[PDB]
């Protein structure tokens, strides 16, 4: 649905199907300017989404399951797997987070004698957990 | 424990790239030996494939922009049981080849707490 | 098979607090020592009575030569501050055949049992458990006092 | 908590000159951090953080 | 007759040496942190994601 938010009560300015009438697991926000979105359907099917006008230059998008952490790349109006990382059978991915973008203030943490340790700023990071039974090993 | 490493085009085939072996010599120390590495022309963006017959098969574990003067440090990762857990690659300036290192998990602190004192019974 | 059973009662009698709700305070049990269950036992209870009884039961146990099972109970109140704030539970076999109960009064962030090498270490304080385990609010600050006031 | 630093040495900007180097992540010639970690003892069970 | 200026100058030395060089020196590396360059890591990539 496309809905018009106004100071008055809204109006449903559009309803329509997606390209394939399939059940959807989630949606990941792609670029504001390019007006793209990525839809992950259950059955693990990924759909590029060109919604409306709203009236090399690679893009990388990355999604998680308990089976693994996968990573995905979009080029040429198509999605391709870029790599995979599944935990083994006994294992199970548990907890995940990405790097929220940050406006920058200080490139380094200082010391008493005006000395500086240069905190590590790499933007392309995520962190995650693995828990494995009988090992009793929370791996970070 | 033999590993075979190969880049693939992901449409044509997995074209082989190298072969390595993993031996557990000491009580608790594994190590890698490069039985052979087969270098051919490499340039551009490629997806990697790693397979140890028996235990492990990571078909697409990484993706890098590769070059024929291979100058990478190949971190294979192990754990308390002497079993391969992961395979990944980083860039190190000094190798002019592929050299591989086995890695143990760099165990966490288990940071301290207050302890019971020593004969605070009659003292 | 013989089981354990925790008996206890938070008083709310020395206090005159009787407009309390009884649904915002929760005791919780965990197992640490000598357990063969491929997961330590755990549980959570609510109150039983206005005078405040709480009770766990069907507790698994170790059996044989002075076989110990280490439970830990978390006395807390989200409306009060409970003076114990941590409880140790010790469940050993007698050579007579009966199972001995002992509990202790730890506090947040100290080891429970000594470090296996200290000669003659200090021992935690036990508490009289004939009637029940008797948990209490803080004498001096019974209220949790979330609200800081200016001035 | 783990805290990620360019160099654990007291004064070092490891490979972060930026005038025109224009590092590539896709290739993998980026710097790699050193880390320092600690943990803490907490009274109550934590569901979720942000 | 230049003894008066030679004599007086060291009294300018003593304050700068003893107290202004306590923590208040320019030209040491900790004073250029506001002026430190913003490291460019991607510069052609976005990494939208979950
Ligand atoms: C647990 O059992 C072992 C024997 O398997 C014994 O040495 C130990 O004292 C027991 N208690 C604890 C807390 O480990
Ligand atoms: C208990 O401990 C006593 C300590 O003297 C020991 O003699 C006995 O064998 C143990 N057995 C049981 C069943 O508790
Ligand atoms: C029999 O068990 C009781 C507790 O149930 C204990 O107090 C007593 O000492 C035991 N008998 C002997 C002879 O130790």
């Amino acid at each position: 649905l496309t809905i018009e938010v106004t100071k008055d009560q809204p109006i449903i300015k559009s309803r329509s199907p997606l390209s394939e009438r399939k059940t959807v697991d989630s949606v990941i926000r792609l670029n504001e300017h390019d007006h793209q979105y990525l839809i992950k359907f259950e059955d693990k099917d990924h759909l590029l989404f060109k919604l409306n006008p709203g009236k090399s230059s690679h893009i990388f998008v990355t999604e998680h399951d308990t089976n693994g952490i996968y990573g995905y790349i979009i080029e040429n109006d198509t999605v391709k797997q870029t790599w995979k990382k599944a935990v083994n059978s006994k294992e199970k991915m548990v907890a995940y987070s990405k790097r929220e973008t940050t406006n920058l203030n200080t490139l380094g943490i200082t010391l008493g004698d005006k000395s500086v340790l240069y905190k590590y700023l790499y933007p392309n990071l995520a962190a995650y957990l693995i828990a494995n039974e009988e090992h009793h090993t929370i791996t970070f | 424990d033999i590993l075979q490493l190969s880049y693939s085009d992901d449409a044509k085939d997995a074209i082989p790239l190298g072969t390595f072996e993993i031996d557990s010599t000491s009580d608790g120390n594994v190590t890698v030996t490069t039985v052979n590495i087969q270098d051919v022309e490499v340039s551009g963006e490629y997806c990697l494939n790693a397979q140890i017959e028996g235990k492990l098969d990571m078909p697409c574990f990484s993706y890098m922009k590769l070059r024929t003067p291979l100058k990478y440090d190949l971190i294979v990762d192990v754990d308390e049981d002497n079993e391969v857990k992961q395979v990944s690659l980083s860039y190190d300036e000094t190798n002019d080849a592929i050299t591989a290192t086995v890695r143990y998990p760099e165990a966490g602190p288990t940071a301290p707490v207050t302890k019971l004192k020593k004969k605070t019974k009659t003292y | 098979a013989r089981r354990g059973t925790i008996k206890g009662r938070l008083d709310l009698a020395a206090s005159n607090i009787t407009g309390f709700v009884s649904t915002r305070t929760s005791f919780k049990l965990y197992q640490i020592g000598n357990f063969s269950t491929e997961y330590p036992y755990t549980s959570t209870t609510m109150f039983q009575d206005d005078e405040g009884n709480f009770e766990f039961a069907n507790l698994p146990l170790n059996d044989g030569v002075n076989e110990t099972t280490y439970y830990v109970m978390y006395p807390a109140s989200m409306d009060f501050n409970l003076k114990p704030n941590r409880i140790l539970i010790e469940f050993k076999n007698l050579e007579n055949g009966t199972l001995q109960l002992n509990a202790f009064k730890n506090f947040f962030g100290r080891e429970y049992f000594p470090s296996k090498d200290i000669t003659y270490p200090e021992k935690l304080q036990s508490m009289k458990v004939h009637p029940y385990i008797t948990v209490e609010l803080l004498h001096k600050a019974p209220i949790r006092s979330y609200l800081q006031a200016r001035n | 908590v783990v805290e990620l630093y360019e160099s654990l040495t007291p004064d070092e900007r490891l490979s972060n000159s930026s005038d025109n180097f224009s590092y590539d992540p896709l290739t993998g010639h980026i710097n790699k951090p050193q880390f320092q970690t600690k943990q803490f003892i907490f009274p109550e069970i934590i569901k979720t953080m942000s | 007759m230049f003894m008066y200026i030679v004599f007086q100058g060291v009294l300018m030395y003593i304050g700068y040496r003893k107290l202004n060089s306590m923590g208040l020196i320019p030209n040491a590396k900790g004073d250029w942190l506001p002026w430190e360059r913003i490291a460019h890591y991607n510069n052609g990539l976005q990494w939208f994601s979950d």
